[PDB]
């Protein structure tokens, strides 16, 4: 007994917290006076947005404001309680009605968080013992979609479809040796329409070929593809002409595109209904309050009213991707095509903190010039491919020609004189 | 540790001819079961299921069947009780829109009456804040048309506002702990600041009856999971020992931290954790405490500070205290508090602050207006009378209930009554004779909860009055004698 | 007044043996296999099992 | 109901055998079965103790040792879809008072058989077949082992 006291005594436990060291950029927070919007105000200096994920510029639109508006004055705020308890309003499922209408799909579920989405759908459908083949460049949130789940995990490179036919061949190889395994065993793809890490699009025809070569359902993620691509914005599906049948299951989030809080998961009524009774983040958790689902319908019928929204965002990014091009030491990196692409050091030195001290100076120098920018923030030791750092250039239908060519003029100036 | 004041609570057993009778039911289920399943697969029933493509018939079959058996054979029976749409402000009387299903609640079609005035015990308003008019819905319209509805960006990038600090610096004073942040979904708090804190090589200590937020938390996370029995402070202590004697199992080495995951109040059991107890097991044996107050920290409490304040301790002893304003505030979102550095450290890195987007401004001001109410710092006596009303209300029904016969779990002063039924077909037949008297109950079956034990609970509110008490009582008596549903041997 | 008093036990009868949430024909299924098991049992009594019970019974009622 | 909404187990089906008042459902199950089968007039009283020991025997192995997987979906992503309910069974802890219980009381029937038999050779045979069926996977040397490949997927 006396030598289990002292084995009792004698233990000390780590801290709970490390020592955190002050030096870390991410400690202090920009702190804006008033809302994100164009023409904001950031740490009190007047600055033009280019950091916030508002394409359309359907955050200030006296519409949306409006219509949600008099849902706050039908419902309130609160919902109190889960789908499942007396939390289902009528507006949530006139919203499910909506955007399966707008994505021309038969059933969507929508949940009151974007990360837990994708973190929530992806556990639901693999189990152990599935085999998952997932691009390197996968977010966060489909990384602990991924982790959650217990299924194996094969990775591929980006955008590279040798890799992918390499290790669905392997497979093929492990499926020869053992059939009565094989039987049992469900493949998955998933992939990101519109990759937020290296902002480079996917290609689809492929995949969809691949998946029907080797019997592999697809699992796709459009956060940021929902709605700047295609025609109508309906995805990137709408982009290439795929046949929205082809893809099983479509996530996003209404926070980038729609402006207001939440997400939501597209697909058939067959792989639908098993996420209201397994996706946790579904069954364990209060809905999603009534006036942000009326934001969100509002603005549905805002994008379907005008299709033309989408064709202008695609010019402006069009034109200040070209304008972007010949800086010194910074290489554009992504495509045209999409909204938000990166900035990053085309000379890179040893240290990742000097270069990150680097890209802060051009983003404060840019700011002291009227232009609000960003850098890309990433949780260093968690993220399974760290990607380098960048600095983030996103944008919206707000901003004018004359003010885009200002921005990539002032980063121009800023960053030749940082680099020398 | 010791109790200032008495710590009451009464989980009476199950008499045996029930728990023979709930077999028998469980038995025919599983075999009437197993004969639509032999039914179906031949198809001489037609299935009302959706099927596959044709494109896809060849591919391995997503779903296994035997998974999806309690669903369709006894979940599908009883549906009707849950997913009940509502029309209104869930008040203490709510509108709930009304169904008809003509294939046995396989699919549900919505006829044009509304049922009106429904007494409302399922939703989780325990200070009744949730009114489509006051001064916190007019301060939310004021900030909505200003700030506009949602934020398109993460705190750590452009995304962090002036409003999000400023509910910071509230929620630090009222809990009276240093300091706090704020995060969009009580639900995303556990399931992402848990990772944080604790990784490999740690041991994490769980309650039976945690939250799936908690165990999924604890699950991302690599640390050891040991569970012990529900408040038995003897399973705590003798875990704790065994832990810091013989360590890691493969290689016996001590443990980097050990973390204690608690609740305030357990919704479905009703009991109150012995705080005490386990703030003294846990400066003994020098583990960290986790402490969940989404239940607790509106309803419990002379003045509302949570269960701390309730049984009367110190908030420094809590390492981590969380918490959700969705129950009695009114509002969505989450919380932890504690000291500086954690704060600090969360800030830098938690993975909501990281990736995910912040919260909606009208909802933080809906939130800083009902906890400046709470606190009284607007002067209005509403602040007391909401949650004496609520202390009163709770007393006299749980009294009241104990009284007629019926057996109730938990503690006397917890604000959820869980009355028990035991058998799986009263189930949906109280969830459905309760509707027809215009009062919304939820009940809950063999999957969630033991096998013999199958509950509706009640949530009370502050926004009940005692005519509405005496109605819904005298209706609960009336089908508890159609039902059957006194089971108490000391009370009659 | 004896109809509703036997309503109400063949609510409670439906009740205990979770007949209550089956669909109709199935009650029937039931009904059929429990109302067959219950006469063989007693054909069977009668046959080879003395009706000393039956006395019994015959007794009670005089 | 959803699992884990009211405990946070990942496996309700582990303890359903150790729910109270369950070894007397089961007692009661097999003295039901048997006056069933009393009932019927042509069966003599020694093939109906053959025929009771056949079916529980026969009902047991089916349910136990045949039926692998939980009836409702878990929590913990498969642990146990290849496992069977008597693996599955406390975690897999190979002694306990229900499964000693359970292992028990096939050969006190079968001890009452063999009375009420008349020590037939044929009867005995034949429930001593059947008791070695029920009888050779509770030992622990045989858990998650399947014979030529059978049940395995
Ligand atoms: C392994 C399977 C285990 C089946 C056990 C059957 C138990 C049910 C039983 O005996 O009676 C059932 C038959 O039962 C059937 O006829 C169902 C036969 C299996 C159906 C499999 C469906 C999936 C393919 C019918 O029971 P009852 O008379 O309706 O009461």
């Amino acid at each position: 007994v006396k030598e289990k006291e002292e084995l009792i005594e004698e233990w000390q436990p780590e801290p709970l917290v490390p020592p955190v060291p002050k030096d870390h950029p991410a400690l202090n927070y920009n702190i804006v006076s008033g809302p994100p919007s164009h023409k904001t105000v950031v740490n009190g200096k007047e600055c033009i947005n280019f950091a916030s994920f508002n394409f359309l510029g359907l955050l200030d639109n006296p519409r949306v404001k409006a219509a949600a508006l008099a849902s706050l004055k039908k419902y309130g705020v609160g919902t109190c309680g889960p789908r499942g308890f007396y939390g289902t309003f009528d507006v949530h499922l006139d919203l499910e009605d909506r955007l399966a209408k707008f994505m021309k799909t038969e059933e969507a579920i929508i949940y009151s968080y974007g990360f837990a989405t994708i973190a929530s759908a992806i556990p639901a459908y693999s189990k152990r013992g599935d085999i998952v083949f997932v691009d390197r460049a996968a977010c966060f949130a489909i990384q602990k979609g991924l982790q959650a789940s217990r299924s194996d995990i094969k990775l591929f490179k980006h955008n590279d479809m040798a890799d992918l036919e390499r290790l669905l061949k392997e497979q093929e190889i492990e499926d020869q040796k053992n059939p009565r395994k094989a039987r049992v065993t469900r493949r998955f793809i998933v992939v990101e329409g519109l990759y937020m890490n290296t902002g480079t699009i996917c290609p689809l025809p492929e995949l969809v070929k691949l998946k029907y070569k080797y019997k592999a359902r697809i699992f796709l993620e459009e956060s940021l593809s929902f709605g700047v691509l295609g025609e109508h914005g309906r995805g990137v599906t709408e982009h290439y002409g795929i046949n929205i049948d082809d893809i099983d299951l479509i996530s996003a989030n209404m926070e980038n595109a729609l402006a207001s809080i939440g997400g939501f998961c597209c697909g058939r009524s067959f792989v639908i209904d098993h996420q209201r009774l397994s996706g946790q983040g579904y069954c364990f958790s209060a809905s999603l309050p009534p006036l942000l689902a009326a934001a969100a319908i509002e603005a549905l019928n805002i994008m379907e009213e005008n299709p033309g929204i989408f064709a202008v965002l695609k010019e402006k990014c069009g034109q200040i991707h070209k304008a972007l091009q010949g800086i010194s030491g910074l290489k554009v990196v992504g495509e045209s095509l999409s909204p938000a692409f990166h900035l990053q050091l085309e000379e890179s030195t040893g240290s990742r903190e000097q270069d990150v001290r680097l890209l802060q100076e051009i983003v404060d120098q840019c700011m002291n010039r009227s232009i609000a920018l960003t850098q890309a923030r990433y949780l260093e030791k968690e993220e399974k491919c760290l990607p380098p750092p960048s600095i983030r250039v996103v944008v919206t239908v707000e901003q004018t020609e004359e003010e885009l060519e200002r921005a990539a003029s002032t980063i121009k100036e800023v960053a030749q004189a940082v680099l020398l | 540790g010791l109790y200032k004041r008495p710590f009451n609570e009464a989980f009476e057993e199950t008499p045996m001819l029930v728990a023979v009778l709930t077999y028998v039911g469980y038995g025919v289920l599983t075999l009437f079961g197993y004969l639509r399943d032999f039914l179906r697969y031949w198809r001489i029933e037609k299935c009302h299921h959706a099927t596959e493509r044709e494109e896809q018939k060849d591919f391995v079959s997503l779903y296994q069947d035997f998974e999806n058996f309690y669903t369709r054979n006894l979940y599908m029976r009883i549906r009707d009780n849950w997913n009940r749409p509502i029309c209104s402000v869930p008040g203490a009387r709510v509108d709930i829109m009304e169904r008809q299903s003509h294939d046995y609640n396989w699919s549900f079609k919505y006829t044009g009456n509304i049922i009106k005035g429904v007494i409302n015990m399922g939703s989780y308003n325990y200070l009744g804040f949730a009114r489509n008019t006051g001064s916190c819905q007019e301060a939310a319209a004021k900030v909505l048309e200003e700030y506009g509805a949602g934020v398109c960006s993460t705190r750590q990038e452009i995304g962090n506002l002036d409003k999000h600090e400023e509910l910071e610096e509230l929620v630090a004073r009222f809990l009276g702990v240093e300091a706090a942040m704020a995060y969009g979904m009580g639900f995303a708090t556990n399931s992402m600041n848990i990772p944080a804190l604790v990784g490999k090589g740690c041991l994490i200590l769980s309650d039976e009856l945690n939250h799936a937020s908690l165990v999924l938390g604890a699950r991302l996370s690599g640390a050891t999971i040991r569970i012990f029995k529900h408040n038995n402070m003897q399973s705590l202590e003798k875990l704790l020992k065994d832990a810091i004697v013989y360590g890691q199992p493969r290689t016996r080495r001590p443990w980097k931290k050990i973390l204690i995951l608690v609740e305030g109040i357990y919704s479905m059991e009703g009991s109150i954790v012995r705080l005490p107890e386990v703030i003294a097991l846990k400066k003994k044996y020098k583990a960290y405490l986790y402490l969940d107050e989404a239940h607790s920290i509106g309803a419990l409490g002379p003045t509302g500070r949570g269960v701390v304040e309730y049984f009367g301790l110190d908030p420094e002893d809590v390492d981590v205290m969380m918490g959700t304003f969705t129950k009695s505030f009114g509002a969505s979102g989450g919380y932890i508090g504690g000291k500086k550095e954690l704060i600090d450290y969360l800030r830098t890195h938690s993975h909501s602050a990281v990736y995910a987007t912040s919260l909606s401004p009208p909802v933080v001001e809906q939130i800083i207006t009902s906890m400046k109410c709470i606190m009284g710092q607007d002067g209005t006596s509403l602040g007391k009378e909401c949650v004496q009303q609520l202390a009163e209300n709770t007393r006299y029904f749980r009294r009241r209930l104990k009284e007629m016969g019926f057996i109730i779990y938990g503690n006397e002063d917890s604000p959820v009554v869980p009355l028990m039924l035991y058998m799986p077909a009263k189930i949906g037949a109280f969830g459905r004779e309760m509707l027809k008297r215009n009062i919304g109950v939820v009940v809950v079956g063999f999957p969630a909860t033991p096998i013999i034990e199958s509950r509706a609970r009640f949530c009370l509110s502050a926004a009940h009055t005692k005519e509405i008490l005496d109605t819904a009582l005298k209706e609960i008596d009336e089908v508890g004698d159609l039902l059957q549903l006194k089971y108490s041997r000391h009370r009659l | 007044r004896a109809w509703k008093q036997m309503s109400w036990f063949y609510y409670q009868y439906l009740l205990v043996t979770a007949l209550y949430m089956l669909e109709p024909w199935e009650r029937t299924v039931f009904n059929s296999m429990l109302v067959s098991i219950v006469g063989m049992a007693l054909y069977t009594g009668y046959v080879f099992m003395p009706q000393h019970i039956m006395a019994i019974l015959h007794y009670f009622e005089i | 109901m959803n699992v884990g909404t009211a405990h946070s187990e990942v496996n309700p089906n582990t303890r359903v055998m150790n729910s109270r008042g369950i070894w007397l459902s089961y007692v009661l199950a097999i003295g039901l079965l048997h006056i069933v089968l009393l009932s019927i007039p042509f069966v003599s009283v020694p093939v109906v103790w053959t025929l009771t020991n056949l079916i529980h025997n026969m009902g047991m192995y089916i349910f136990l040792h045949t039926v692998k997987g939980t009836p409702f979906e878990t929590p913990d992503q498969g642990k146990a879809r290849l496992l069977t309910h008597w693996e599955q069974m406390d975690y897999g802890v190979q002694f306990t008072a229900s499964r000693k219980f359970l292992t028990i009381t096939p050969i006190v029937l079968y001890f009452l058989t063999s009375f009420y038999t008349k020590y037939d050779q044929i009867h005995f045979v034949l429930n001593t077949v059947s008791l070695m069926s029920v009888l050779i996977p509770k030992l622990p040397q045989l858990h998650g082992v399947r014979i030529f490949g059978i049940n395995k997927y």
